[PDB]
Order: structure tokens, then C-alpha cells, then sequence
RNA sequence: AAAUUGAAGAGUUUGAUCAUGGCUCAGAUUGAACGCUGGCGGCAGGCCUAACACAUGCAAGUCGAACGGUAACAAGAAGAAGCUUGCUUCUUUGCUGACGAGUGGCGGACGGGUGAGUAAUGUCUGGGAAACUGCCUGAUGGAGGGGGAUAACUACUGGAAACGGUAGCUAAUACCGCAUAACGUCGCAAGACCAAAGAGGGGGACCUUCGGGCCUCUUGCCAUCGGAUGUGCCCAGAUGGGAUUAGCUAGUAGGUGGGGUAACGGCUCACCUAGGCGACGAUCCCUAGCUGGUCUGAGAGGAUGACCAGCCACACUGGAACUGAGACACGGUCCAGACUCCUACGGGAGGCAGCAGUGGGGAAUAUUGCACAAUGGGCGCAAGCCUGAUGCAGCCAUGCCGCGUGUAUGAAGAAGGCCUUCGGGUUGUAAAGUACUUUCAGCGGGGAGGAAGGGAGUAAAGUUAAUACCUUUGCUCAUUGACGUUACCCGCAGAAGAAGCACCGGCUAACUCCGUGCCAGCAGCCGCGGUAAUACGGAGGGUGCAAGCGUUAAUCGGAAUUACUGGGCGUAAAGCGCACGCAGGCGGUUUGUUAAGUCAGAUGUGAAAUCCCCGGGCUCAACCUGGGAACUGCAUCUGAUACUGG
């Protein structure tokens, strides 16, 4: 189905996951319909490490989307921090 | 032939493909019974053999093998060909 | 084809595996390639200490 | 990465002196520049214009201490970079960590002040940098490490720098021999004997 | 507000169908001149009643049997 | 606060000049190979050739909260064995954790691999209707009651094996009837038709044949209308060369009627009209996956499709069909052809252009490595299982970047070498020696971070007859790492363990001696070798790059040498021998009409990745990343007629 999960763009020993709306059907780091911020799992203080658009998301879970189990916290943890 | 999984998929295979060929000779026979009267004269042995396979198709239609679309297909050309038919 | 050998004494002849490289030289009607050296079977020049890389000669000791 | 052979044949074969020693001495007095180094140096040929472009950008290289790659690499930003492509490659090179070193007097040569910066003496920020390339923005400070600060060698350096025109854009206090970075230099700040067009020529050929 | 092309009929021997040549003009894409092209279309039209030597207006639809996929939505200037 | 920083010529025809004109060179780049050399680290790449075959190991399994059942698994739990008062046993899965085999759902159509075929049925861009859509989600209702088989097993039993047959068995969310319904189907209406499946957690009162009813919860199953995604189809513009490839097409153009897919469709048959395509290149031949992109170039253009991403096509070759929502399906099925391998000669098994690796080809491609710890995918209520995807490990200078291989010195301008006008110069502050540093490597230690969740417990709310049971919210504790000798830092001691390659007549940056003597030889062009050619080999010296240096292979610039930007035809190559004329190209002058070409604005889009501009993070760069710009294109809507066109 259409799910929101993380996609690595990042490099050897640098992970960086991107919020993107892909089919579940299609690859982690492949075909996706749309992107919904970010995630920095190595970013220290002083830098942004999520930016995730939670108007989007919202519109898009209410059209049936599933969001992942990583995905989840860190809305979780966005919205309990701000 | 190399996965369990594979082969006990393909038995189940076979054995809804007899099933399936079963109800779709049966279904294929309910129809041809419907032309069979269309072009065999009197048309209440048509609309007989129409209202007969009716329960049929719309049951197989909406239990796998066939389609609803084909089901209507079916029963609309049928419906035409009987109605205007002397 | 034909090729040319180059530097100064060699250890070819019939039935010699060589390395045909892209080459052609002016004043040889036909000649279009050479053979590099420093290959399976056409070695080195000898007594040569200049521009080695080019004629395949181990580094002196 | 650098040049490990004579630091004075390369200066008598550009014809001036490239600051490749101390400065106790006189270079006149240390060494023979007057010709090129060899056995032709008396004979003066006569250079086309891709041969003083070449000899510009060699005593360039000389000067600063960097490679043929890293100098083309900085062309290229210098040409990117909006501005005097000449000034942009100026800036460019002193922005270097070794050569604020050297202006702040840390280092006798260019070749001892990235020998420093390799050798975890040079600690900008709080952080150690290693790099002699390592750019320096505007209002950066520059300090010296605990191990290092108590050395004979930067002392006799920062004594002997005195003798040259200390630079118009650091402020470095001797007191905690730190320095900071004050607007980047000009063309006018720098040597006027550097012709850039010879520079920015060459490499558009 | 619908889409819709303008061409000229230069064939109608056929049932409910005409063949149409519209023409275009475009730009060169290497020289910038200005030549005109032909873009020959198969449209049918029920009740058959369009010659050849008018002009006629169409409409893109489904396809009808391979290859005309459009229709005669008005005639204008059938004057021969 | 910006996507603006953009253009170099030289040698060579001639006694000498001008111009034309051909060749070569300086430059940049790549999936690279060869010769020499070679230290570390970070980031990427690593069968372009044989879509040539594979020994071997692993790649798609899953759930008992679906079911009968339980021969291996633990307690022999429980009863109880001839009990040793704990050695064990015919039992016991309508007691349990749990699942060897099996039925049954999902996944196998995703993930992974390769460009053979394909010049258009594919691809990119912009639209369109005639559709399908499991898992996901919103809304409306049902979820009543029966039937007979079967896998397991059992007695056999055919056959060397692969497999299969007889009879009795039976439990399923297995299978099939019956009852009901439209906002569904068919039907102009009237009217006819359409299915379902149940499981688990508990628990008062009342029960109960003590199986389990009764109440909530969790979840699953049907019918219909919606959404998202995916798929299928059509139309318009571009998608290599060849005319020494001028006709092709009889299901082919269209129409009528019927049958068929999810729908439109000659998709196909049965009749009718002979049309359809083509000098704006039909048909035929060769080659070729397409695109975002990549390299060269100031741009215009040229070449190209490494990695990645989207699409397409193919799984030893050809043909076909079934299950399944979704395939004519890489590790699903049948047959035909070849290969390989068993056979007791009746007979049977296989397809690594999957991840590693083997044989063969080639100038050239890497380990038969660890982990599901993180991201997903598949299954499962959840724990939980698998994943050769993925996260990593090893080798290769194959590509980019960084660092180091010291340093201040140090004149008798040590010694030696080189030539030497033998008085001196070169190497050369070079070396020796002295002071200084210990990056990087080795040793001994500390040592973040990628890890988020999950289970065991405690409370409040949401339920609910009910604090039971479950969800949510929190709460502290016990927990989970292949990388990992982790990044990083600290002390050891010593300058050690670390520089090579090409060129030196002009192009082009750099000259002097010795050895042959048109011989050896160099060569990219001019051209050199016939006693010294700064041109060959050796030496000194210098030049250039640097863990790289040169050659080779390929593209472009220069080449304005295919010229749209940006050329010529009197003589360097170039006016048909001349005239007429079709298609085509252009078109005197005024006004009116429209707005196709043109112009301005707006919308959709031009995926992501990539270039550029502004910033950030690894000590810094390479690398990654956020925003902006750009994608110069197309469609639509609104206004102008000066110009071209109607
Ligand atoms: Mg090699
Ligand atoms: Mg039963
Ligand atoms: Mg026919
Ligand atoms: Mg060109
Ligand atoms: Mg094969
Ligand atoms: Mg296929
Ligand atoms: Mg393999
Ligand atoms: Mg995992
Ligand atoms: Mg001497
Ligand atoms: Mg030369
Ligand atoms: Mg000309
Ligand atoms: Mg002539
Ligand atoms: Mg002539
Ligand atoms: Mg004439
Ligand atoms: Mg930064
Ligand atoms: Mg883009
Ligand atoms: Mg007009």
C-alpha cells in the first residue's frame, strides 16, 4: 500500500533518511511520489535534523497512508519537543 | 520444483484449475442453452432458458472465476437479442 | 597487420605472443602498429636507463 | 605533496627571492642568485609569452607552497567566484592556514608553519587543524596549542618577523601568541610585482 | 474551451469517414525557418455529407476502428 | 543575496610573397589497458568481450489468535508406573509452551540480474476516455441455518529411484446448496438475479448435559458508494543512416451485423464499399534499449547512455496455457530442440544475463566474508522467523581530494661526479655536523555516535455489568552493535618506515660532453644519423608532474576544414549548354475583418537525482545536505494588430 517511510541518501557511514510517501510495493531508495523532510540520526546540536511537513503527512495519512514504526517516534518526538 | 512452497502452490494450482474448468463448462453450457433457444424459434424457451442461467452467471460472477462486468455483458446482449426477437 | 619493433635487440620469431599496440610510423609503406614492451614474451630493451616506460625497463637496482 | 629538494635553486631560477628562508642572513650572502641554477645558468635565452606565464606561475607556486592540482583547483573557484579572477586567486592563497602562520611570525618559512599545523601545534578555535590548506574566514582566531606555546622555534620566528612589513589584516597579540583575521587582503595590500594576467592567461590557453 | 483542430478534407471515399490534412507552421529548430507541416488524420463522420475541397473542424474522441480517433464537430466554408 | 563571468594559435607547398587548401600539434575528458614506480586516509567504481556453460553454499518464506493432529522438541507437567519416597513406563496435546508432516491465506507479479531483441507495439513531452485495482482508508447494512468429500493416517500396493493406485478414515477462515438485500447487476419500465466466516482475551449474576452458554473487548468475512496508488488503452510533437531501398498493404482502409476481454478497438469471424499509406520518405537493409543525465565547446553544436534514478524488453531456445486482484511469471506448469547427469534400460533430474565462486574468451574486471544491529520488504494481534535487498568486511592507484615522505640552519662555495679557455664553474646550503618537531605508521589505554524500539511492572483516561480484558498516555528498572583493534584523544622513542616517472632542435618549459658513423637508431608534423645531429644511446645539468608519471584506445575544441550562430562558386573545388514549366519558396500598394505565426501575463507541468547561487556537517577538501535558481519545452485561458499569413 501507500505508506511514509525513510529513504538513505546519504553515504558510507553517514546516514541520511528521507521522509518519502513510496509505495510499499516499490524500493527503499527508488520510485516515491513525494518527499516529506528529513532525518539526520548523526547531526549534532545547532542543525535542523528534522524538517518533516506535518500538514502533508496528515493530508496524506487520511488518504489511507501508513506511517512507519521509525517514522512514527520522530513525529512523536517532534510534536512532544515543539 | 526447487521451493515447498512452489510445489504445494502448484498442486493447489491444479486442483482449482479442474474446479474452475468444472464451473466454467457448466456456466459455458447454461449459456449456449440461452443462444440455442434464441435460434431455435419461439421465444419462451429463450426467455426460459435466460431466466434459468440468470442465477447462475451473477452467482459465479460473484464468487471469483468470472467478472461482473462479463456477467452483464452476457445477460444485457442476451436480454436485447430476446426482446427484440419475434 | 604488420608492426615494428623498436629499441635496440629482441628475442622475437615465429610463434611469439606479443602485444600489438596503436602506432603507425612514417617512413615504413604499410607499417601501422608496434609492439609494446614489457609484454608476455617481448621484453625489455637491454642496456637502456632513459625513457623506460616506453621500452619496458626495470628500474636499476 | 611538497617539495623536498634545495629551497634556493628554485629562487635563482625565478630570479628573485621567493622568502624560502629565515632571514637571519642575507640571501646574496647565503646563496649564488644571480642565474638559473646548472651548468647554463650564465647563458640567458630569450622566454615567449607561455614562457613568462609559466615562470609567473612557478614563482606563484614557489612563493605559497602548493602543487599544480591544488593551484588549478584554485583557479578554477577564483574564476567561478564573481570578481577579479587575479585577486580571488590572491585571496584564495593567503587565505591558507600555513601562510597565516607564517604572516603571524609562528613559523620561520612557509614549510615550518604547515609543519606545525600537521604536527597538532596549531589549535584555531579550540580545534587542532592539520590541514595547510585549511581556509581562513574573516574574524577566525588563530592560537597556538599548550605543548607548542613554550617552543624555541616560534619564538625565534616571531622575533625574526619583525624585520619584514608585519601585515595590514591580522591582529595577532604576541602576549598569548593568538591571532585574528581581520578583512581579507587586496591587491593593493599585497605585492604589486605579482602579475596575475600572465596567471589567469596561461590557464585560459 | 475543449481542444479542437481545423484541417483541410482531401479524402471521403469510405463510409462515415473523410481523411484530413491539417496544416502547421513551426520554426526550424536549426536553421529558424519557418516551413509548414502536415499532420494527416483519419476522421470519420456519420451521415456523410463533407466533400473534397472545404475545410473542416475536428474533435479528438476514442479510438472507432484502428486509427481515427476524431470527429467533424462543425462544417465551415464548404464552398467548392 | 545569485544563479554571467565568455572566444589565443603554431609547424608544413615556394628562390622569396599573398590566398586558398589538406595533415599534424599544444587542451580537456573516460567503466580503461600497458611500462615503471608506489605510503597512509576519506569518498566512489570494479566482465564494455562469450544473452558462453556451471561443480559448490545461500538467495521466499510465513504465522496454531484457521484446522485436524502432534511421530521429533521441555516439564512426564497430571495421573500413574514392578516406583529408590524420584531410576524410569503402556498413557496423556478435548492439560500445556511449541510445531516434523498436511490442508488453508498471503507473498511468489516486490525485492535482485542483463541489454539479446526492438528505429517504434518501445522512450520523452502534453492531453483524452472506454476501464481494472489485494494489502490501505471513509461511509452504509449483514454476518441465519445445513450438507457431503479430502490431505494426515491406516492395511496394503505398483516402481531401482522420481512418483502413483485401491479401501476406510475427518476437522478446518477447505468446498457447495438454502434464507435476505439494494444507492448493485439485467431490464425503457414492469419485473428477475446476486454473497458471507468466523476466531482470540477475559468475567460478575444466571446458568450449563459442566463440552460451555451469557456480556464487553480485539480482530477477521461479505454487498455497495468514495479516496490514494498501481496497471491497461488512445491521440498530438520529437526518437541513426541509406533513394546505389519508388512503390507497399486483401484483415489491409472504412462501413453493417454478431461473438470476446476490465473497457474503446479488424481484437476476430460473417457481408458491403476498394480504399489506406508514400518525394513532409511508404516499403526494404544495417546498426542501436530510451530518458533525466555525461564529456567536450563562450555559446550554438558534436559524441555518448559508466554508477544511480524512471520506463521498456528478456530468464538455456521456441511455443502455449493455469492459479493468482495483479504473469503468460528469474529460483511456478506442459511440450518441442540442444547440453549435462543417474538408470535395474521399462525408465528419470537441471537451467547462476541472482549473491560468491569455477571452466572458456579477452588488454582488462573482486571474497566460495559477518549481521538482520539500523531502513524496508514478506508473514504473523504481538513476541517472533526469513531476506546474497540492505547495513557492513576484504582486494585493485580504477577515478576525485587531503596529508606526509622534515626542519632552522650549516662555506672549507666540504669531498666525489660533470664537463672545463685547466686560472674556475655546475651539483651546492646541496651533503656532513648541530638545534628542533614527531604529523602518518607500530605499542599500551580511554573511547562518543549510528539504537530506535521491544518485553517484564506501576498508575489515569477510553470502554465495559465491571478495577476484569484490551488500547492510549506516561513512569523508573533489567535489555539489545557486523562494522569494532570504531571515529577521536592521550604517553613511548627515534628523522626513522616512505619518490618516482616523462621531456630537453622548432611547435613547447628546458643544453653541454662521450660512443658508433644513412649502421645502430628517434619519430605526433617539420625532419634528423654520410666523424659529433643541443634531434640516436650513456653521463652531467635543467625542465614538468607527483603517488603518481608516459604511451595506447575513444570524443570534442582548435577545424570558420559542413560555416543556422559562422564560408564560397571568373582564375585555388565550385553557374547546370540554354529555355519552358509542376510541386515548393518569395512576393508591389491602401483599407476593412480574424487572430494562425508573433508578443505580454497567469495556471498545470517539465519526477527525483544532476549544473549554478546562497549556507551547514565530517580537523579541512573530495563527499553529503537545506533553500533558491534553472530544466531554455508543451498544453490551456486572457488582451495587440506594427509585421507575415487566412
Ligand atoms: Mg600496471
Ligand atoms: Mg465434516
Ligand atoms: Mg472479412
Ligand atoms: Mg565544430
Ligand atoms: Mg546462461
Ligand atoms: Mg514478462
Ligand atoms: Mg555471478
Ligand atoms: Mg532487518
Ligand atoms: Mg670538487
Ligand atoms: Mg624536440
Ligand atoms: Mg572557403
Ligand atoms: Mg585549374
Ligand atoms: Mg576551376
Ligand atoms: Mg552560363
Ligand atoms: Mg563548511
Ligand atoms: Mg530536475
Ligand atoms: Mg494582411
Amino acid at each position: 500500500m501507500v505508506t511514509i517511510r525513510l529513504a538513505r541518501h546519504g553515504a558510507k557511514k553517514r546516514p541520511f533518511y528521507q521522509v518519502v510517501v513510496a509505495d510499499s510495493r516499490n524500493a527503499r531508495n527508488g520510485r516515491f511520489i513525494e518527499r516529506v523532510g528529513f532525518f539526520n540520526p548523526i547531526a549534532s546540536e545547532k542543525e535542523e535534523g528534522t524538517r518533516l511537513d506535518l500538514d502533508r503527512i496528515a493530508h496524506w495519512v487520511g488518504q489511507g497512508a501508513t506511517i512507519s514504526d521509525r517514522v512514527a517516534a520522530l513525529i512523536k518526538e517532534v510534536n512532544k519537543a515543539a | 520444483a526447487n521451493i515447498k512452497s512452489a510445489k504445494k502452490r502448484a498442486i493447489q494450482s491444479e486442483k482449482a484449475r479442474k474446479h474452475n474448468a468444472s464451473r466454467r463448462s457448466m456456466m459455458r453450457t447454461f449459456i449456449k442453452k440461452v443462444y440455442a433457444a434464441i435460434e431455435a424459434g419461439d421465444k419462451a424457451a429463450a426467455q426460459k432458458a435466460f431466466n434459468e442461467m440468470q442465477p447462475i452467471v451473477d452467482r459465479q460472477a460473484a464468487k471469483g472465476l468470472i467478472h461482473k462486468n462479463k456477467a452483464a455483458r452476457h445477460k444485457a446482449n442476451l436480454t436485447a437479442q430476446i426482446n427484440k426477437l419475434a | 597487420v604488420t608492426s615494428y619493433i623498436g629499441g635496440e635487440g629482441h628475442n622475437l620469431q615465429e610463434h611469439s605472443v606479443i602485444l600489438i599496440r596503436g602506432g603507425r610510423v612514417k617512413d615504413l609503406p604499410g607499417v601501422r602498429y608496434h609492439t609494446v614492451r614489457g609484454a608476455l614474451d617481448c621484453s625489455g630493451v637491454k642496456d637502456r636507463k632513459q625513457a623506460r616506460s616506453k621500452y619496458g625497463v626495470k628500474r636499476p637496482k | 605533496a611538497r617539495y623536498l629538494g634545495p629551497k634556493l635553486k628554485l629562487s635563482r631560477r625565478e630570479g628573485t627571492d621567493l622568502f624560502l628562508k629565515s632571514g637571519v642572513r642575507a640571501i646574496d650572502t647565503k646563496c649564488k642568485i644571480e642565474q638559473a641554477p646548472g651548468q647554463h645558468g650564465a647563458r640567458k635565452p630569450r622566454l615567449s609569452d607561455y614562457g613568462v606565464q609559466l615562470r609567473e606561475k612557478q614563482k606563484v607556486r614557489r612563493i605559497y607552497g602548493v602543487l599544480e592540482r591544488q593551484f588549478r583547483n584554485y583557479y578554477k573557484e577564483a574564476a567561478r567566484l564573481k570578481g577579479n579572477t587575479g585577486e580571488n586567486l590572491l585571496a584564495l592563497l593567503e587565505g591558507r592556514l600555513d601562510n597565516v602562520v607564517y604572516r603571524m611570525g609562528f613559523g620561520a618559512t612557509r614549510a615550518e608553519a604547515r609543519q606545525l599545523v600537521s604536527h597538532k601545534a596549531i589549535m584555531v578555535n579550540g580545534r587542532v587543524v592539520n590541514i595547510a590548506s585549511y581556509q581562513v574566514s574573516p574574524n577566525d582566531v588563530v592560537s597556538i596549542r599548550e605543548k607548542a606555546k613554550k617552543q624555541s622555534r616560534v619564538k625565534a620566528a616571531l622575533e625574526l618577523a619583525e624585520q619584514r612589513e608585519k601585515p595590514t589584516w591580522l591582529e595577532v597579540d604576541a602576549g598569548k601568541m593568538e591571532g585574528t583575521f581581520k578583512r581579507k587582503p587586496e591587491r593593493s595590500d599585497l605585492s604589486a610585482d605579482i602579475n596575475e594576467h600572465l596567471i589567469v592567461e596561461l590557464y585560459s590557453k | 474551451k475543449i481542444r479542437t483542430l481545423q484541417g483541410r478534407v482531401v479524402s471521403d471515399k469510405m463510409e462515415k469517414s473523410i481523411v484530413v490534412a491539417i496544416e502547421r507552421f513551426v520554426k526550424h529548430p536549426i536553421y529558424g525557418k519557418f516551413i509548414k507541416r502536415t499532420t494527416k488524420l483519419h476522421v470519420h463522420d456519420e451521415n456523410n455529407e463533407c466533400g473534397i475541397g472545404d475545410v473542416v473542424e475536428i474533435r479528438e474522441c476514442r479510438p472507432l476502428s484502428k486509427t481515427k480517433s476524431w470527429t467533424l464537430v462543425r462544417v465551415v466554408e464548404k464552398a467548392v
